[PDB]
């Protein structure tokens, strides 16, 4: 009975941990996307500035 | 007598030379006899020496370098008034339909200053749409901007037609649709769908097709705006539909690039904020009449920090989101109540009762959205009786959000209804506070008002 | 004094600076945006009684004038590390 | 301004070993003038393909990682690249 | 003799006769209404026209105004006279006291000392700050740089360093307010004059309200005064409030001078301008200038050319960071970017060197473990990894220290920590002597003994 | 031979080029930066004994001259994608 | 050799520096710069050279070309345009080279239209 109860506890703990990992992954996505958006915007601005200035 | 000569043609940009006494003002309109057609030029810049730089409001092919240009003293002037209803027009106020001449009594210029501080309405008012979801979760301010953030497959056109009908009948107002740079096939289909829906009688259409030069697509919004301004001066509350504001912004970028001005930020025009403000500041409530606007918004690269979304959101008062998920359930209109918001939804703006009702509905639906995940993962045996009751009331609320439209008569057979603000507030208050807990959830589907939900439950 | 949005004053000045063909820098703002805001904000201060007495030519004596200033800045997605906010 | 028709030349020789010199050949260590074996031109062209010879002799850095994994030979061109400090 | 032909913001074009054109850095004077303005030459154009920078407000200048050509560069008073007073970029007195009674004036455009004139000294200097003289200790006569963004403590850290390194220094000092808040300069002046140390600190203030010409040359005049004090055989301390504003004034001016912009928006002469400014500030064989400089990085971008071209000019770079500050860990010194040329066992000792390297190793390993912890949490780590996580967190808390000069923002009494104490504490933590104490015991404490006492009361 | 910093040479050349109003390229560096570094680095070589004997007019025979070069480059936060390091 | 009727083997060490030699002198010729600082005529300059390397009815040229990939990024316009000119493209990758597998061919990216 001890062993069976411990396996039930194991499944409960695993499902809790997986839920936490899912939320943390979403948290990382919502921030890496901000870094990506700022990077894209800055890169486009730099390249366009080079073109316009190079027209001379 | 024509007093000017063309001196350059580079793409869509035409430079013309006048005597030093006759140099046009900045936004004047000029006309040239290109081939057999007449070509309208809008002046953009006064360079030195009597030269003015202009954008061709049409095809630039076939223009020589010595053609005579006639100088009109007014800007682009378009017909306004009741005669424009039911007609499709281009940027210049000429029929792209084949029905014939517009019998207008008055022609107004599309360029004008915004209403002054002493002209604004003395108070702030709500505008009923008759749609339960919008009137509860995201009420429109009379003269406020509304952004439609839905995609395709969901019923954007259906919502637009419903609003056109309701503003014409329940109130006494007209509508203007500005097809700012959108597809010809879909404009044709929209026209025929409104003809079938019997709402063409009560709206006026200005289309600028995608295949037109950037100046046309840039100015078509102002054309529709000035027609709406005439209807405002008649004392009406007008609805102005913008097919896509992002196209207006992007056409502004294209025109600025053609003129050669240095680009800003992520490649946009140096005058982005000013052009957006010029468009938006004219959509306000006056001491007589008003113009409320629904504007379709697309966000580039799904980036909510991109300058066009960021600039646009500064002017929107409310946000309506259309969802494929809500549509799949069969609930129409497919408006997601959790993502749609309005900054009119404050107790001192809308009333304490309405505000607290909206807060209750939003929180209850949010809690149901969490319990749905839990029920999927574990099962309904885990729930308590209080939890179960919350789930049941949430189901009833979700279904009571649906509504039969008059256009939905042909799609469903349901006669269609118009729900007042107090009616919808009373219905949702009743469902929240436990009354009608004894009705089945299908009693609320497409049933209109709550007093008709009880009738449906009586038969059911 | 309250400035409703200094970031949109910065936008207006960026538009003016780009219409005059002045080469821009980081996030396409002109090189002197910092000076714009610096000389605007540094005018808010607390001055000693000697300065007031010199300015009023002795008509006001023994009092210190002051001008408190709280400007407002809008930032996208809530990061403080952008050019104008910093 | 007069135009001296000569390209930039620099002192060169064995006497430069141990001396600190500026770009134009002027000592800055303060230990007296140079002892150069004539001058040579700063801007010259490299030997051609037929004038080369292959690399088969080592030069020791004195370190272990470099001399083992990334060896350097006499005539080789090695790029030492990295961040600051 | 000459006349103004163009007025473009901060720069002014002046026409002179073909045979009477001023030199590249000569000074001109013009009467703007009832007041006099000084212009500084920058470029000789063709036909006797020269571009100049206005050392004052440019409004009110009509074209066609006559100018006077002074036959010398901008010259400022130097020496014992400029020792208890506040001064402008042009060397004029700014405090409401009388004139400066100088015997000598020096031109502010001078040449850096020669190679054979230099001196390099390994004599180490001690600060009360723990992290600074553990991780990046600096010796007497070397340049110290304080990097970081906005509101990360550069000014407060510099004030603490002034207070502490003045304890073991007896000579004169020069402070240069270069494009910063007027209030900070005022408060510093009153703090100095209320401690009766104003008779040794010499002040030059061109602040962020001044036009670009003043801000550009104010740094140079401060450094020039430091040269005069150095060459009397003295050891001088030179503090610069912000060295970024110098390059920023160059950036604002360079477009109007007709120079085509470089990367980002900087002038082509960024490296040369910084090199001219920062190479005449050194310790020669007849003097020594110990200097502390604050380097404001734009938009928290350490890859920007302005900070990136300053890292090569400094003996001890200390990088403050915003993430460390957000945790409340003041001073917010990032220990994985701050280094020094003097962190060698031959000069600093083997125990100090080993302790610093161990701290860096542990914190680097903690950075590696953070990305695992972010997704999986702390449970899936190895036991050794959990041990190093605990010790790294305790080390990060122990790097903090309550300054005396920060007693207003907080309430905690200030602390001065000796080098032996701090190396003992970090050595103890590294080898696990203090594994039994909670993390919050190490926050805002001085020596390790204090942390134990705090742990007793939790 | 050690070139302690090729990037600083490149920056100096960039300043010279821009002050001369030559057209700018990627990251404002002129296109002949590659020509600069290439014509510099290819001068480091090993030459056969025939070349040595011909150059010395017969004085040195049976020997191959050789020069080994170690240029040094600074990367900003490890950005290998930059122009000069590429 | 091809017009004499023989079968020829042509090895080209780097197409990249043909394009790069174009880029260096493009601006000095008065041209306005392109997207990534390249010349405005990159596509045509590549095409005029690479359409001559063909097997005609009189004779055949078989060619092997080495293509530099700036920053190991196949997105750059030069490798992108030269991808569209080749029968078989063996894509080497710095990842596989760093791992020590030699040749460093990426089996997922490398293909041929004779397969
Ligand atoms: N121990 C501390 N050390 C430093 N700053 C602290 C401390 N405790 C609190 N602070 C707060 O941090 C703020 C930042 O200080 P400071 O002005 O020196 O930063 P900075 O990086 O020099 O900024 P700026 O360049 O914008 O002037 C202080 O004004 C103070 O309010
Ligand atoms: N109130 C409604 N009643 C019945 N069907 C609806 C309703 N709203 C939407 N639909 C269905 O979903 C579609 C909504 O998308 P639609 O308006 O056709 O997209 P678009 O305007 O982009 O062509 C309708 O054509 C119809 O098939
Ligand atoms: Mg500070």
């Amino acid at each position: 009975q001890g062993v069976v109860e411990n396996l039930a506890s194991e499944q409960a703990a695993r499902m809790v941990a997986m839920k936490a990992a899912t939320d943390n992954g979403g948290s990382l996505i919502k921030e890496l996307q901000l870094v990506y958006n700022k990077a894209r915007q800055a890169s486009i601005t730099q390249e366009l500035t080079e073109i316009v200035s190079g027209a001379a | 007598m024509a007093t000017g000569k063309i001196v350059q043609v580079i793409g869509a940009v035409v430079d013309v030379e006048f005597p030093q006494d006759a140099v046009p003002r900045v936004y004047d309109a000029l006309e040239v006899q290109n081939g057999n057609e007449r070509l309208v030029l809008e002046v953009q810049q006064q360079l030195g020496g009597g030269i003015v730089r202009t954008i061709a409001m049409g095809s630039s092919d076939g223009l020589r370098r010595g053609l005579d240009v006639k100088d009109l003293e007014h800007p682009i002037e378009v017909p306004v008034g009741k005669a424009t209803l039911g007609r499709i027009m281009n940027v210049l106020g000429e029929p792209v339909d084949m029905k014939g001449e517009i019998g207008e009594e008055e022609r107004w210029a599309i360029h004008r200053a915004a209403p002054s501080y002493e002209e604004l309405s003395n108070s702030q008012e709500l505008l009923e749409t008759g749609i339960k979801v919008i009137d509860l979760m995201a009420p429109f301010a009379k003269g406020g901007k509304v952004g439609l953030f839905g995609g395709a497959g969901v019923g954007k056109t259906v919502n637009m037609m419903e609003l056109i009908r309701n503003i014409a009948i329940e109130h006494s107002g007209y509508s203007v649709f500005a097809g700012v740079g959108e597809r010809t096939r879909e404009g044709n289909d929209f026209y025929h769908e409104m003809t079938d829906s019997n709402v063409i009688d009560k709206v006026s259409l200005v289309y600028g097709q995608m295949n037109e030069p950037p100046g046309n697509r840039l100015r078509v919004a102002l054309t529709g705006l000035t027609m709406a301004e005439k209807f405002r001066d008649e004392g009406r509350d007008v609805l102005l539909f913008v097919d896509n504001i992002y196209r207006y912004t992007l056409a502004g970028t294209e025109v600025s690039a053609l003129l050669g001005r240095m680009p800003s930020a992520v490649g946009y025009q140096p005058t982005l904020a000013e052009e957006m403000g010029v468009l938006q500041e004219r959509i306000t409530s006056t001491k007589t009449g008003s113009i409320t606007s629904v504007q379709a918004v697309y966000v580039p690269a799904d980036d909510l920090t991109d300058p066009s979304p960021a600039t646009t959101f500064a002017h929107l008062d409310a946000t309506v989101v259309l969802s494929r998920q809500i549509a799949s359930l069969g609930i129409y209109p497919a408006v997601d109540p959790l993502d749609s918001t309005s900054r009119q939804l404050d107790p001192l703006v809308v009333g304490q009762e309405h505000y607290d009702t909206a807060r209750g509905v939003q929180s209850i639906l949010q809690r149901y959205q969490e319990l749905k995940d839990i029920i999927a993962i574990l099962g309904m045996d885990e729930l308590s009786e209080e939890d179960k009751l919350v789930v049941a009331r949430a189901r009833k609320i979700q279904r009571f959000l649906s509504q039969p439209f008059f256009v939905a008569e042909v799609f469903t057979g349901s006669p269609g209804k118009y729900v007042s603000l107090k009616d919808t507030i009373r219905g949702f208050k009743g469902i929240m506070e436990g009354e009608y807990d004894h009705l089945p959830e299908q009693a609320f589907y497409m049933v209109g008002s709550i007093e008709e939900a009880v009738e449906k439950a009586k038969k059911l | 004094i309250i400035y409703d949005d200094l970031s949109k004053q910065a936008v207006a000045y960026r538009q003016i600076s780009l219409l005059l063909r002045r080469p821009p820098g980081r996030e396409a703002f002109p090189g002197d945006v910092f000076y714009l805001h610096s000389r605007l904000l540094e005018r808010a201060a607390r001055v000693n009684a000697e300065y007031v007495e010199a300015f009023t030519k002795g008509e006001v004596k023994g009092k210190t004038g002051s001008l408190t200033a709280l400007p407002i800045i809008e930032t996208q997605a809530g990061d403080v590390s952008a050019f104008v906010p910093t | 301004v007069k135009a001296t028709g000569r390209i930039l030349e620099v002192p060169v020789g064995r006497g430069l070993l141990g001396r600190v010199v500026n770009t134009l050949g002027a000592p800055i260590d303060g230990k007296g003038p140079l002892d150069h074996d004539g001058f040579s031109a700063v801007e010259a062209i490299a030997p051609g393909v037929i004038e080369r010879q292959s690399v088969d002799q080592p030069v020791q850095t004195g370190y272990k990682a470099v001399d083992s994994m990334i060896p350097i030979g006499r005539g080789q061109r090695e790029l030492i690249i990295g961040d600051r400090q």
